[PDB]
């Protein structure tokens, strides 16, 4: 923990702490695209990492690393979700926009777990911060260099677990496990926002149309 | 990606 | 190791054991979904949740739980898959076939980094337990026992990494981070199997056109 | 309402 510290993945959490339905998540999104940067660059080596696998993380995660956070955002409020714009989206203005399936798996899948489990912002902060150092990512100049930094963060996250929740033995595993659910919403998730710029009846921002766009 | 690296960058 | 011993899970997968490639693999495909029924029925208390439980598990599953078999099946063999017909199929033959960007993704995340590690088929076994206990599925009428049932597999599989592997205290959640990428694979793989199935320029047997029809 | 499963999953 002296070189991936849970404290320091924390501060970046702390750090960032923020009419049509479709619309207004769009909107959220874009704004919560360049405060994720600022993100990154607060976990500890990233900025360290050469420029263009920077890049490919950042690309690569995006979609799960945003939807991680607004649904952790979320678990006060009771049938929805709250965006980073102030405005609360329920679960009925979404499904009378067509966006019903996947808003209810991010409740169900995510929302749920993480307030039944009572998610803590250091663990949400380290299974964000597990996600950005993906190795698997095409393209990237060293895997090993950030495969090693996966190891460093939840190295760091099941000491956390094991100090700061004694009695919950399977609780650092159970927080691993939420992770095939946010890479399978992911993909969903994605797959919407291509066809929201297909179609284009649905104004969509320039840096969320960077991140849209072919590798 | 013009955005990114800008944002990267600084 | 009380409810759920890993020697269980182990004798299943050891119970279980074995011109156009898309022909091959899929010919294989639907050869091994009745097998991989009999390995289900072989996993402890997987029986006796109800009958229409049981489908739901395996219909959401199929797709990882083949994935990981023929995978780990491949540890073996240098550029390619050892299918359960016993053809042999090379990264070029894929290729040529049209497929290499999906064939090369199970290879460089799935083949290379279970041989990389020495995964065991006791660990093997223990994550497709995981995969199969998904209390993420929609339709399970008890998803708690699911729930219940997947933290017994997963305390069993730490246990046994702590007990088989003490060297390496972070090879538990090396296990269980494979399975984002997984369940990747898995959906992309799905995607492929519908086009095949869409177009019909491919022959599907009757197994496999069952798990790609509607729920 | 896919038959082969349900005619292997019981033996
Ligand atoms: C297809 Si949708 C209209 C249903 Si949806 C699963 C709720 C969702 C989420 C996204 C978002 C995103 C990110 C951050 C915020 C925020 O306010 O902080 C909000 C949305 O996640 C992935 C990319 O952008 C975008 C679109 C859609
Ligand atoms: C799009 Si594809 C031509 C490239 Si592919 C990722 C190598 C693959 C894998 C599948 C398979 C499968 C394959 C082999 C076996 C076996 O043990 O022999 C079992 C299952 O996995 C999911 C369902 O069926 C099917 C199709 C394709």
């Amino acid at each position: 923990n002296e070189d991936m510290p849970v404290e320091r993945i924390l501060e970046a959490e702390l750090a960032v702490e923020p009419n049509d339905p479709v619309t207004n998540i769009c909107q959220a999104a874009d704004k919560q695209l360049f405060t994720l940067v600022e993100w990154a660059k607060r976990i500890p080596h990233f900025s360290e990492l050469p420029l263009d696998d920077q890049v490919i993380l950042l690309r690569a995660g995006w979609n799960e690393l945003l939807i991680a956070s607004f649904s952790h955002r979320s678990i006060a409020v009771k049938d929805g979700i709250l965006l980073a714009t102030g405005l609360h989206v329920h679960r009925n203005s979404a499904h009378s926009a067509g966006v019903g399936a996947i808003f209810d798996r991010v409740l169900t899948e995510l929302v749920s777990k993480m307030r039944d489990m009572q998610m803590d912002k250091t663990e949400l902060g380290c299974l964000r911060a597990i996600v950005l150092f993906n190795p698997d990512s095409k393209g990237l100049s060293n895997p090993a260099e950030v495969e090693a930094l996966r190891e460093k963060v939840y190295a760091s996250l099941e000491a956390y677990c094991k100090h700061k929740y004694p009695e919950q033995p399977g609780r650092f595993a159970k927080l691993l496990l939420r992770l095939p659910a946010l890479r399978s919403i992911g993909l969903k998730c994605l797959e919407h926002l291509f066809f929201f710029k297909l179609i284009g009846d649905t104004p969509i921002d320039t840096f969320l149309m960077e991140m849209l766009e072919a590798p | 990606h013009k955005i990114l690296h800008r944002l990267l960058q600084d």
